RNA sequence: UUUUC
RNA sequence: AGUGCAGAAGAGGAGAGUGGAAUUCCAUGUGUAGCGGUGAAAUGCGUAGAUAUAUGGAGGAACACCAGUGGCGAAGGCGGCUCUCUGGUCUGUAACUGACGCUGAGGCUCGAAAGCGUGGGGAGCAAACAGGAUUAGAUACCCUGGUAGUCCACGCCGUAAACGAUGAGUGCUAAGUGUUGGAGGGUUUCCGCCCUUCAGUGCUGCAGCAAACGCAUUAAGCACUCCGCCUGGGGAGUAC
């Protein structure tokens, strides 16, 4: 609806997970997935191959609503974030500017324990 | 060797010039370290200092991401 | 500060109180008395009210300001001293107009400051202004809920608000027990925090010196006959045989939130938070 | 001896002209009651800030240097007045040497 | 702790003749105000140790001079207790 | 970076 | 050994105020079936709208880069910024005091973390405890929760692998090479080389030691002064 022709998408890649979000130029939410919302379980959220699947599901609906170009927040270090971005590319996206946000503190808080495995 | 910034003869940092500060920091905005700039130590302290009274005010900023 | 006394007798052992060390004189004036009764909580019908009163010293009146009307007049402070009545330390102040009444004194006052009391009036420890011209982050007594009347909320010892920020209507403030009020921007108050930081800090140790203040000792509820309280009876220690523990009157003791709902102040109140 | 001092402070964009000498004359005054041998004092500039503040994104730039003796409460008293006002954002004291 | 205002002033008058900036009558004089202004210091901020273990050296190192003081010429040392208030 | 020798 | 005169450096200490980023909670817009987690799952949270996402509000703690075999302190330890009080160190000079020194049984002071008393505060973190997993069993490792405590003030206890496992004071004995702060000679725009000289701080090495290991001008080498300590392993730093 109403072509709205421009916006900002969101990754964000944990070890064990990648989701996507595609907001307008502020934005409100208007699509979003992930790779676990795909039908996928536990350790298989962490390929690359999953993420560029469910960017690409991401797309098809955020260009059913009017919407050629797109900047892409990510968030989540983690390993698939590139081929988020890149099959983003592929079907039909003009990405033309990132920006990786992921925010370092300045040694406010603690992490936990530090595992022994 | 490696030539330090004081060849002029200026003694106080002046504490504002933009000029003989943008030098020592990064694109992103972090603090470029001595052995990159090549310095002696105190004047590596002396910047340090400075532009840490001038991250307060206004004069440069802290984070440049936006 | 504190006394401790040696232990000589056995209701002696664990006793303290203050050093009246802040008090400077002994005098109240003439002017200012006023007389009092006591009451032991009886009625005009003469019956028993609120428990527990009566029984003690004799005690009067010392007519303290809540007000500070007279504003641009400069006010001279003598005297620290008692009141039997309050928790908290009190002044005498002398208007330069030739005016005697007495001002309750906060911490960090000494004799011969002076406190101002205008709409503009510079900001320090004892000065009185409407509540528009006070800048945000500072602490304050007196607080008037209701413009003329003079002072209702906090006054007793050792206590404190803050400012948390102002609207055009109404004015934010952060009162004790965690709250969070609307009040209305034309109401005084006076900056800084009360004298006495130490009445929790005493041991009473005889039951006399808790006599002194008016008290009356208070029978547990368990022991009484079954017919003067509903906890009551039971041969032997008994448990509390009903379920929710009762006052004398009904009313379970722990649990009931009794603020009424339909009152008048739900639109001002944000985060009754101890209560 | 003395110390000398860079007194520098963030004025408001929306204030007027006049507001701008009163306040300038106002601190002076405060400064000038308690025993501080004010020496001189220009206006830095009509600049930006390199990020937003309160709400605001631009500021006017004051400068005042005073020497005093550090027994002398000269300072305190703009201490405690300039981060109490409205239009005073923030100002910073330095030793100049 | 003092100024060298002081420190010029103390030295003249407790001075044997014309420059006596050893002599250990003008070093006990210093070290006297010295310790009476840092005793100030430790009544003021009373949780400083870093600067008590000064007093400590100074106090010590005086008590030592007092003492050499002692063996050699005992007028001049009640000269200077009587000059200074002390020993107790 | 699953227990066992 | 000191003190005056002239300079230099520094996360040495106490008091007071202030800054930015981040995690959590609150409020509001968008948004709907998942989120988080692991070697693998599951407890847990989400249709009473979570995660995510944008704007502000709250509050406590720690201070990214600078940062280094750097520096400071008798040791414990000390890194956002500013101001007030304040200790110690090093370099030139030797006009001033004329041996005023060292070590120090008992005594006094300081002393990481954990713990105790009273009053505050409580964002993360997490002994005790609860639940989910693995195992033959698992009161544990892994996961989800979660208090006392960690912070502030005023007192208490006086302990460690408090270690360089190397007590303090002083003199003597080949060199080589980096660094922190100084001070002199000349080339000299030397402020950007080199030569000489004080201190701390690393590393490789000779006589000499040592059971080898290794130490070696910052000796575990050559010598004097003073103090503490040891005599097979257990019983035990226990009993009285």
């Amino acid at each position: 609806k109403k072509n709205i022709e421009s916006g900002v998408a969101h990754i964000h890649s944990t070890f064990n997970n990648t989701i996507v979000m595609i907001t307008d130029t502020h934005g409100n939410a208007l699509a979003w997935s992930s790779a676990g919302s795909l039908g996928f379980k536990g350790s298989k959220k962490s390929t690359p191959f999953a993420a560029q699947m469910a960017a690409e599901a991401a797309t098809k609906v955020a260009m059913e609503h009017g919407l050629k170009t797109v900047d892409v927040t990510v968030k989540g270090p983690g390993s698939g974030r590139e081929a988020a971005i890149r099959s983003l590319q592929a079907t039909g996206l003009e990405v033309t500017a990132i920006r990786d946000v992921t925010p370092v503190p300045h040694n406010g808080c603690r992490p936990p324990k530090r595992r022994r495995v | 060797k490696v030539d330090y910034i004081a060849a002029n003869h200026i003694e106080y940092i002046d504490y504002k010039d933009t000029e003989l500060l943008k030098r020592f920091i990064s694109e992103r905005g972090k603090i470029l370290p001595r052995r990159v700039t090549g310095t002696g130590a105190k004047n590596q302290r002396k910047l340090t200092i400075a532009i840490k009274r001038a991250r307060i005010m206004g004069l440069l900023p802290f984070v440049s991401d936006e | 500060a504190i006394k401790k006394y040696k232990p000589t007798t056995n209701g002696r052992r664990n006793m303290t109180s203050s050093d009246f060390a802040e008090i400077t004189t002994s005098t109240p004036e003439k002017s200012l008395l006023q007389p009092l009764k006591n009451n032991a909580g009886r009625n005009n019908n003469g019956r028993i009210t609120v428990r527990h009163q009566g029984g003690g010293h004799k005690r009067q009146y010392r007519v303290i300001d809540f007000k500070r009307n007279k504003d641009n007049v400069a006010a001279v402070v003598k005297t620290i001293e008692y009141d039997p009545n309050r928790s908290a330390n009190i002044a005498l102040v002398h208007y330069e107009d030739g005016v005697k009444a007495y001002i309750l004194a906060p911490k960090g006052l000494e004799v011969g400051m002076r406190l101002v009391s205008g709409p503009e009036a510079d900001i320090k420890v004892g000065n009185a202004l409407p509540l528009e011209n006070i800048p945000v982050g500072t602490v304050i007594h007196n607080i008037e809920m209701k413009p003329g009347k003079g002072g209702q909320l906090i006054r007793s010892a050792g206590t404190s608000a803050q400012v948390l920020g102002k609207e055009g209507k109404y004015v934010l403030i952060r009162l004790n027990s965690g709250e969070v009020r609307m009040i209305l921007a034309t109401c005084r108050a006076t900056i800084g925090s009360v004298g006495n930081e130490q009445h929790e800090l005493i041991n009473i140790g005889k039951a006399g010196r808790s006599r002194w203040m008016r008290k009356r000792p208070t029978v547990r509820g368990s022991v009484m006959n079954p017919n003067d309280h509903p906890h009551g009876g039971g041969e032997g220690k008994t448990p509390i045989g009903r379920k929710a523990p009762v006052s004398p009157w009904g009313q379970p003791a722990i649990g009931y939130k009794t603020r009424n709902k339909k009152a008048k102040s739900d639109k001002l109140i944000v985060r009754r938070r101890t209560k | 001896q003395d110390t000398k001092y860079e007194i520098m402070y963030i004025i408001r964009p929306n204030i007027d002209e006049e507001a701008k000498t009163a306040l300038v004359e106002r601190f002076d005054t405060i400064l000038k009651d308690n025993g501080a041998e004010v020496i001189e004092s220009k206006d830095w500039e009509k600049r930006r800030l390199a990020y937003e503040m309160n709400g605001f994104r631009e500021g006017i730039y004051h400068i005042v240097n005073v020497t005093s003796p550090s027994t002398a409460g000269a300072i305190n008293e703009f201490d405690r007045l300039a981060k109490i006002n409205d239009d005073i954002i923030r100002h910073m004291i330095v030793k100049v040497e | 702790a003092i100024s060298q205002e002081r420190k010029n002033e103390i030295i003249k008058e407790y001075a044997r003749h014309e420059g006596d900036t050893g002599s250990p009558e003008v070093q006990i004089a210093v070290l006297t105000e010295d310790i009476n202004q840092l005793n100030e210091h430790a009544r003021t901020h009373k949780k400083d140790h870093h600067s008590y273990r000064g007093l400590m050296k100074k106090i010590g190192h005086r008590r030592n001079l007092l003492a050499y003081l002692r063996k050699t010429d005992i007028q001049r040392y009640r000269e200077l207790i009587q000059r200074l208030g002390l020993r107790r």
